[PDB]
């Protein structure tokens, strides 16, 4: 499998071109939004290899059509200049009667006709095949979201980029197994994991923070289901975009190839 | 050992709740939905306060003094919690308690973090940059410009001075937007958005 690495912020370039000279990351990773207002060359020559994106604020479950739209339209040619790996975005409740959440909230997965409108429409505008990542759940909604992912995937065929560190967050939040997203996990080639945190005032709930490095439970999960999780062209995306220092991500990359060798 | 979900089920129940912390109490302790607005009262103590550390030189260090009754002004005032969220605090500032304490010092980080803010979170690809202008701060402005090169070594958000001077805004605060990264034109300021 492939490792990569997020690049989020302006101030971490230095390191994570360092990563790639030293090979230790086969790709980057990018908030594709955030750097909308860049010339799209200027990026693709900052990393010397092949980039991926992801989109975390375009809000398509309730931006209107018109902001939307330009989005797509501007991500679209981003898109042509860098011909990336994939193009992934989020399923998030992000306003609640006008307010906006400082904590995305899970969208109650029994709206699907309402998604499967808006993610069909999302996907016609950025012109290509759109992947989804899963939320970490903190209430009951993680039970039946598997089979939402599935229906969704399956009717508008979009892919699922799915967060091995959000499905163990949600196992420890609700009791919901991660081997529901099994066969999910051995269809889609591309993923996720970081390392998760605790609510402040109860350390069995678990937040996903990406400030630390990966858990105990997480590191099983990929390593006894390493078959379902490698295939050919498989991509796994190291996410830490707080507590950015060299040596904590160098060992949680090297604990990720230890997992995933080479044949 | 895990954590009942009481008297609701899954997030959208508790969406009504997650900004409001005097309904904090109608939730039962164990259950996880008292747990849940706790991450996300905790998400907007954070954001007000590791960004504008000297707010609590005011409040005290657990910041209940302004986050609580903010917080409940803000829902009868049907705030948004948008870019401007920081600026709605210091406008509720200015009619509290704290109204004699309110200087420079804690005027520009609480601009500094609304034009952050906006940087972050507006996706609208047709505005560059925006200017805050303020009562408070006459012949000057803090403009917040989105990123467009990846080798700038600046913030992306600064104190500018203006030549001919700007008109002080109706309200405490106003603001512009510019279409790129050049401010030739003063088009007039507009009101705080909610
Ligand atoms: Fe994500
Ligand atoms: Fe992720
Ligand atoms: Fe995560």
């Amino acid at each position: 499998m492939q490792i990569g690495f997020n690049f989020t912020l302006t101030g971490t370039l230095d390191m994570v071109q360092q990563m790639i000279k030293e090979r230790k990351i086969d790709y980057v990773e990018m908030l594709i939004d955030n750097f909308v207002h860049l010339p799209p060359e200027q990026i693709a020559d900052s990393f010397d290899c092949p980039v991926a994106f992801h989109i975390m604020l375009s809000k398509y479950l309730e931006r209107d059509r018109e902001a939307l739209a330009a989005l797509g339209k501007r991500l679209r040619r981003f898109i042509d200049v860098m011909r990336p790996v994939y193009v992934s975005d989020h399923i998030l409740y992000f306003t609640h009667n006008g307010r906006s959440l400082f904590h995305l909230g899970e969208i109650d997965y029994g709206e699907y006709d309402h998604v499967r409108s808006k993610v069909e429409q999302w996907q016609d505008m950025l012109g290509t095949r759109l992947y989804l990542e899963n939320y970490p759940s903190i209430m009951d909604g993680a039970w039946d979201a598997p089979s939402f992912y599935e229906r969704l995937s399956r009717e508008t065929g979009v892919g699922v980029l799915f967060d091995a560190s959000n499905a163990i967050c949600a196992q420890n939040n609700t009791g919901a197994p991660v081997e529901l997203w099994k066969k999910i996990i051995e269809t889609t080639r591309h993923f996720h994991v970081a390392g998760y945190g605790t609510a402040f005032i109860e350390p069995r709930v678990k937040a996903d923070t990406h400030d630390r490095e990966m858990a105990e439970d997480t590191l099983d999960f990929l390593s006894r289901m390493r078959t379902s999780f490698d295939k050919p062209g498989a991509t796994i995306t190291y996410e830490r975009d707080f507590d950015i220092d060299y040596e904590s991500i160098s060992v949680d990359l090297k604990r990720l190839r230890d997992i995933f060798p080479c044949v | 050992s895990l954590l009942p979900t009481a008297p609701v089920r899954i997030d959208a129940d508790l969406y009504d709740d997650l900004a409001n912390p005097a309904r904090q109490s109608l939730y039962p302790r164990d259950s996880r939905g008292f747990i849940r607005i706790d991450i996300s009262l905790r998400a907007y103590w954070h954001t007000l306060f590791d960004t504008c550390p000297r707010l609590l030189e005011l409040s005290g260090p657990s910041g209940g003094a302004i986050f609580l009754p903010f917080m409940a002004w803000a829902r009868e005032n049907n705030l948004a919690f948008d870019w401007s969220f920081f600026l709605w605090v210091y406008v509720w500032l200015q009619q509290s308690e704290f109204r004699e304490r309110l200087d420079e010092d804690q005027l520009l980080p609480v601009m500094t973090a609304s034009a952050t803010r906006w940087l972050m979170i507006d996706r609208d690809i047709d505005a560059c940059q925006i200017v805050l202008g303020s009562r408070s701060l006459a012949g000057a402005a803090v403009v917040g410009a989105k990123i467009d090169s990846i080798h700038c070594r600046l913030e992306q958000v600064q104190q500018v001075a203006f030549a001919a001077p700007l008109p002080l805004p109706d309200g405490e605060f106003g603001y512009f937007l510019t279409p790129g990264f050049e401010i030739d034109h003063f088009p007039g300021w507009r009101p705080l958005p909610r």
